[PDB]
């Protein structure tokens, strides 16, 4: 048995979310639903509020969440028991995103290499991006308006404690590379708008 | 209180083996199946198998047959699972969910198994000096670069835990060399520099290293 779910579903606060789970005659095989918030273990629902209700019929099972809150942002997995093998089969999982959170522009702080690191014949540019929503960012680096992509390491966006997102981008280069250019720039774009910070060896 | 408590994180090399235990509490260990599930970083849930603690019999998914071994010790109400000849793919979080004798209720907190060819390495801590550009409207931004360490995690405090407001420590980047790097910045009033001392305390227990770097202005 295979279990197919929509990969993502989005809903406004207070609205009703519906997450489907498709399978071969799933309407007669007893379906269970799991909820997993980021960083935690899965938690069984299968109906924790009465806003969660289940409905299994035909070839699709459906978890319905009424009056959605931001606390409901999680990953949801359906789960059935393949009696052909005495195995447990999980669904692909659905990402529930709530569309009520306030948008935010990225705040960027760029640090030149330390003198101590330069004395070790090393040099790193540190670009710290914070307080942006939604959590999607593109980072670009420039050496005197010439794009640079070697030595670039960037983190994927990670949600902060204030329910916004943060990332960081690092540019690895040599001291003779750092002092050979007039300046370097870390450009961060987010929903069309861009913020740029420049740093120079002087 | 029904609980499932698993062993701590493990950092292994390719070709090595690992054993993870699952402790059962708040219920008779031997009238509920014990299932195991693997979740790769950013992927979904993948059932690995079950074992019933009464007779000790097992049932594995085909993908995990041959290198996964599930046992149990009914005396201490503990289930075990042994991964043999580890691969980089096997890097994942491993859970030990409880199953009905029809429940499939209650999960463990999970054990992280990180498989990599990188070797344990303490970090080089460099200060991120304030000065201009770091200052914006009377507030200065000083940081600490914690470069080239393996494996996770590091802990960064400021002034031995006395400086907590304005602290933003960033999740670590995994460079292509296999080592980690993160940064920890604090926003302090620009008038505080000169009269106040700022030290970042970086603790990296896997390497038994702790570095207090004084961050001074340019």
């Amino acid at each position: 048995s295979v279990l197919t779910q929509p990969p993502s579903v989005s809903v406004a606060p207070g609205q009703t979310a519906r997450i489907t789970c498709g399978g071969n005659n799933i309407g007669s095989k007893s379906v269970h639903w799991n909820q997993q918030k980021p960083g935690q273990a899965p938690v069984l629902v299968v109906y924790i509020p009465e806003r969660f209700s289940g409905s299994n019929s035909g070839n699709t099972a459906t978890l319905t969440i009424s009056r959605v809150e931001a606390g409901d942002e999680a990953d949801y997995y359906c789960q059935v028991w393949d009696s052909s093998s005495d195995h447990v089969v999980f669904g692909g999982g659905t990402k529930l995103t709530v569309l009520g959170q306030p948008k935010g522009a990225p705040s960027v702080t760029l640090f030149p290499p330390s003198s101590e690191e330069l004395q070790a014949n090393k040099a790193t540019l540190v670009c710290l991006i914070s307080d942006f929503y939604p959590g999607a960012v593109t980072v670009a680096w420039k050496a005197d308006s010439s794009p640079v992509k070697a030595g670039v390491e960037t983190t994927t966006p990670s949600k902060q404690s204030n329910n916004k997102y943060a990332a960081s981008s690092y540019l690895s280069l040599t001291p003779e590379q750092w002092k050979s250019h007039r300046s370097y720039s870390c450009q961060v774009t987010h929903e069309g708008s861009t913020v740029e910070k420049t740093v120079a060896p002087t | 209180q029904v609980q499932l408590v698993q062993s701590g994180a493990e950092v292994k090399k390719p070709g090595a083996s690992v054993k993870v235990s699952c402790k059962a509490s708040g219920y008779t260990f031997t009238d509920y199946y014990i299932n195991w599930v693997r979740q790769a970083p950013g992927q979904g849930l993948e059932w690995m198998g079950w074992i019933h603690p009464n007779s000790g019999g097992t049932n594995y998914a085909q993908k995990f047959q041959g290198w996964v071994t599930m046992t149990r010790d009914t005396s201490i109400s503990t289930a075990y699972m042994e991964l043999s000849r580890l691969r980089s793919d096997d890097t994942a979080v491993y859970y030990c969910a409880r199953g009905g004798l029809y429940g499939m209720d209650v999960w463990g907190q999970g054990t992280t198994v990180t498989v990599s060819g990188a070797s344990t390495k303490g970090p080089s801590v460099f200060p991120l000096a304030p000065s201009s550009k770091s200052t914006s409207g009377g507030t200065a931004a000083l940081g600490c670069l914690v470069k080239d360490y393996f494996p996770e995690p590091v802990t960064v405090s400021w002034n031995s835990g006395a400086l907590t407001s304005g602290v933003h420590t960033f999740p670590a980047v995994l460079q292509s060399s296999g080592l980690y790097s993160l940064s920890s910045v604090v926003t302090v009033p620009s008038s505080s520099l000169g009269t106040q001392t700022y030290i970042c305390n970086v603790n990296h227990k896997p390497s038994n290293t702790k570095v207090d770097k004084r961050v001074e202005p340019k």
